[PDB]
């Protein structure tokens, strides 16, 4: 027989959404966060449910560990964190990195070598053999 | 020094950048305090042994550094700064912080790494800084951390490496937004269940607690990895004997 929508179980007669392995009517294919149908519009998927691209990307995407909003353009991965092309910098001295530079691990802080040298010896023993 | 004043006013740079400059006092910095319009300061690897209350006056500061100075204390000022989101303390010789420090109400990141506090430095109402998401109490002399470490509900990371702990807070459960987690080299023997209520097993997740005289048990389970550790403090046999070593 004719599909049945998956947010109302009614069957639908008219035109039919095909997402997420299941059948909806137009109006009944909404984003999880606002209730608005996205009527054409691309949808994104996240864990069973459908969001719209301004909700997707502030409940899912990265997150700048230096100015704290989800990150626009290019993301920089390090240590499990993730921050904007123009924010990613040394957290000792603040200038400016990218991961052409060769900087050091610090309690899963980038710390830049020129920064690095300067830590005391006693320290850097230690962390050494951590 | 000079011209990296006269230059950030004719051009209205936000940023100034004094790092390792020999400076051994703010207020030589010629006309340093009149940039009321900058948003960042860094002064890293100087020979600071203290701050003016003048800092008061640099109010739209969201990025403050001294990283790696000799400062003794600091002014009650420092805490007006209403933008202040970052500040880097870290290797310096803070033994206390100054009445109402806790008062930042934007304070997002705070390092302390490598001072001398202890939980006696820190003022009645250091934990009134509920905006904070990480905090970086890294080489000082913690043998306490307060329970109202609780209150900190934004945290995402915490370290407390090499301080002197001999227990953690079950408060520390509390910290539902809780990323990080540094405990390496105190004097933890046993962690409370409520740390349980935790979930630091993630990729993106950090549980780091080498260099401490676990229990037997405890340590066997780090042996086998995170998760194992994990499940087992949530155990039904985890509950009961940490009953009995407490009493
Ligand atoms: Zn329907
Ligand atoms: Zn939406
Ligand atoms: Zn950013
Ligand atoms: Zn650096």
């Amino acid at each position: 027989g004719v599909p049945i929508c998956g947010a109302c179980r009614r069957p639908i007669e008219g035109r039919v959404v095909n997402a997420m392995g299941k059948q909806w009517h137009v109006e009944h294919f909404v984003c999880a966060k606002c209730e608005k149908p996205f009527l054409g519009h691309r949808h994104y998927e996240r864990k069973g449910l459908a969001y719209c691209e301004t909700h997707y990307n502030q409940l899912f995407g990265d997150v700048c560990f230096h100015c704290n909003r989800v990150i626009e353009g290019d993301v920089v991965s390090a240590l499990n964190k993730a921050w904007c092309v123009n924010c990613f910098a040394c957290s000792t001295c603040n200038t400016k990195l990218t991961l052409k530079n060769k900087f050091v691990e610090f309690d899963m802080k980038p710390v830049c070598k020129k920064c690095y040298e300067k830590f005391p010896l006693e320290l850097k023993k230690r962390l050494k053999k951590l | 020094l000079k011209k990296l004043v006269e230059e950030s006013r004719e051009k209205n740079q936000p940023e100034v950048d004094m790092s390792d400059r020999g400076i051994s006092n703010m207020l030589d910095v010629n006309g340093l305090f009149t940039l009321s319009h900058i948003t960042q300061l860094v002064l890293s690897h100087n020979k600071l042994t203290m701050v003016p209350p003048n800092i008061a006056e640099l109010k739209n500061l969201e990025v403050l550094n001294f990283f790696n100075n000799q400062i003794e204390e600091l002014p009650t000022q420092i805490s007006s700064l209403q933008k202040l989101k970052h500040l880097n303390l870290g290797m310096n010789r803070l033994n206390t912080l100054p009445r109402g420090f806790g008062s930042l109400p934007a304070l997002e990141v705070l390092d302390l790494t490598y001072n001398n506090l202890s939980e006696n430095s820190l003022p009645g109402n250091f934990f009134y800084l509920t905006t904070l998401r990480a905090l970086y109490l890294s080489d000082n002399d913690f043998e306490i951390l307060p329970p109202d470490i609780g209150k900190l509900t934004k945290l995402q990371i915490l370290s407390l490496r090499d301080n002197d702990l001999i227990s953690l807070p079950k408060e520390i459960g509390e910290l539902t937004q809780l990323k990080e987690l540094h405990i390496q080299g105190n004097r933890l023997t046993v962690l409370p269940p409520e740390l349980g209520n935790l979930d630091l097993t993630g990729q993106k997740q950090v549980f780091k607690a080498e260099n401490n005289p676990w229990v037997t048990p405890i340590a066997d389970q780090f042996q086998l990895g995170v998760s194992h550790v994990f499940e087992y403090i949530r155990s039904e046999t985890y509950k009961y004997l940490y009953g009995r070593h407490m009493q």
